[PDB]
């Protein structure tokens, strides 16, 4: 039996945290009973045998900077998150979010996944962000900035519908194995 | 049958449902079979009737043999079964009629070496607790018992939810799933076309007699966490008050739902209607 | 003493019985006195007096683990006494308090391999019987 370091970060306006706590609990689809502490951890089996899991829900912004990378030592692996909806978080990913992430661990299995997957094809969404002037950025520059890391997977999910977020999780947990 | 009291034919489709259990290798199911057959019997000597002398073999088999036989053979179930606890529990009665009416002492020591093999793996190992989820039937297609029902499911030690699904669907065409997932609606309450839906629920803790303060290790309430088992809740999210950006625990109201089911997990059925 | 009922002196020579007893390995006799010792005791928990807390090793030695010790010594005293029946009785009640107090499951394996082959010595073989001769002094 054993247990998986897994640290997930990401801008705060897309709530991460939802995502994890959803799938940690195991309920319905936008039924989560979010709690008041971080770090969420679960336990289970992908493949041959179970396994314990934990989640570091690390804040995104700036400024916790100086104690995020503390827990980066060890990690098995990281999961890079971002919103497809939003511009500005691929800026950020890909100027800082990624950059600094590279930087403080040049050596660990990598899967960069989106959010709101029913949001980017929202069209009352796409038609605020093109108002906006603002992109409901597609799959394959997605795709090209997964190359561009060279990621062990890039994948797409959403919380509303949990839409491949078995598959997220299984992929992460099996990147390891 | 049981309704109309004939025992015969019931101890013939009892021995059915035990064959399909261990098909299925259900160990636990068909040693709660078996012994409700065994039920029936008596420490007794006289065989009263014939009918509890089944097909499977046919002379004397004296009450009290039978019902040893019988009891071996759930022991044996329940050993592998991984569920030592009721194999504890049913040995001491078996080890009781050893001792006082046959005085078989090989029999007591065979029997002990298998109550100390029991404790020792209840003791040392650890056993993974199986997900329930709450199985709500609607519509009209559905058969007559299944038609507006709710049952709870023992699953898997580890179904993560959407795979308990996939199986249902796989057990029923009109494999749709409902999205309002507390409620039930009241068209499909007669409608056709047969409507589901499926979540996981929360084991809600036993009472273990006579274990409220002792400091007992926790292996033992690890296992009571999700065997023997009638209760059950699910925690309902409810926005109620302002939508204040900063915070949510202003509007946080929880109409968690309680379900009892007749029956106690784990059972004859790997399933229960809510009662 | 015991008429007199000062218990710790009482104890002491107690205690001297059951070396000398040892001394002539009749296990039974003392295993008998040594179970006078034990009889004191009680499942509970807090040691009530140490006058029980005898000289052998001084240290907490609540009641409970006191009084597991010596039915330890004491079915050890009685299987190399060839009593069976006795040991069996108070392994029950050992038995007993394991699964209802400590809750130490290792101990139940344990005493119940012990007890096994109790059952298997009483069914197996055969003891012989001691003679008994009437004394009269004059």
């Amino acid at each position: 039996m054993q247990a998986i370091k897994c640290v997930v970060v990401g801008d705060g306006a897309v709530a991460k945290t939802c995502l994890l706590i959803s799938y940690t609990t195991n309920a319905f689809p936008g039924e989560y009973i979010p709690t008041v502490f971080d770090n969420y951890s679960a336990n289970v089996m992908v493949d041959g045998k179970p396994v314990n899991l934990g989640l570091w829900d690390t804040a995104g912004q700036e400024d916790y900077d100086r104690l995020r990378p503390l827990s980066y030592p060890q990690t098995d692996v990281f999961l890079i998150c971002f919103s497809l909806v939003s511009p500005a978080s691929f800026e950020n990913v890909r100027a800082k979010w990624y950059p600094e992430v590279r930087h403080h661990c040049p050596n660990t299995p990598i899967i960069l996944v989106g959010t709101k997957l029913d949001l980017r094809d929202d069209k009352d969404t796409i038609e605020k962000l093109k108002e906006k002037k603002l992109t409901p950025i597609t799959y394959p520059q997605g795709l090209a900035m997964a190359k561009e890391i060279g990621a062990v997977k890039y994948l797409e999910c959403s919380a509303l519908t949990q839409r491949g977020l078995k598959t997220v999780f299984d992929e992460a947990i099996r990147a390891v194995l | 049958y049981k309704e109309k009291k004939r025992e015969d034919i019931y101890i013939r489709y009892l021995y059915k449902l035990r064959d399909l259990h261990r098909d299925c290798e259900n160990y636990t199911e068909a040693a709660y079979t078996l012994l409700l057959h065994a039920e029936l019997l008596q420490w007794s000597d006289k065989p009263c009737v014939p009918h509890l002398l089944q097909r499977d073999s046919y002379y004397v088999y004296t009450q009290q043999e039978l019902k040893e036989k019988l009891y071996q053979e759930i022991i044996s179930y329940f050993d592998k079964g991984k569920m030592w606890e009721k194999a504890i529990k049913l040995s001491k009665e078996l080890a009781e009629t050893y001792e006082s009416k046959v005085f078989d002492y090989e029999g007591l020591g065979n029997l002990l070496k298998k109550r100390a093999s029991f404790y020792e793996n209840i003791i040392k190992a650890m056993r993974p607790q199986p997900e329930y989820f709450a199985v709500g039937y609607y519509g009209q297609g559905f058969p007559s018992f299944l038609r507006n029902k709710i049952f709870i499911y023992r699953g898997k030690e580890y179904e993560r939810r959407e795979d308990f699904s996939l199986r249902l669907l796989t057990q029923f065409p009109n494999a749709e799933k409902m999205t309002s997932t507390t409620p039930p609606g009241e068209d499909i309450k007669s409608s056709p076309k047969q409507y589901m839906q499926c979540f996981t629920v929360k084991p809600v803790m036993s009472l273990p007699p006579s274990y409220k303060d002792k400091p007992v290790p926790e292996q033992i309430l690890n296992y009571y966490r999700a065997n023997e088992v009638q209760q059950f809740r699910y925690s309902r999210p409810f926005r109620k008050g302002e939508k204040d950006p900063d915070n949510e625990f202003a509007t946080m109201w929880i109409e968690r739902t309680t379900y009892t089911t007749a029956y106690t997990f784990p059972g004859i059925l790997k399933w229960f209607e809510v009662k």
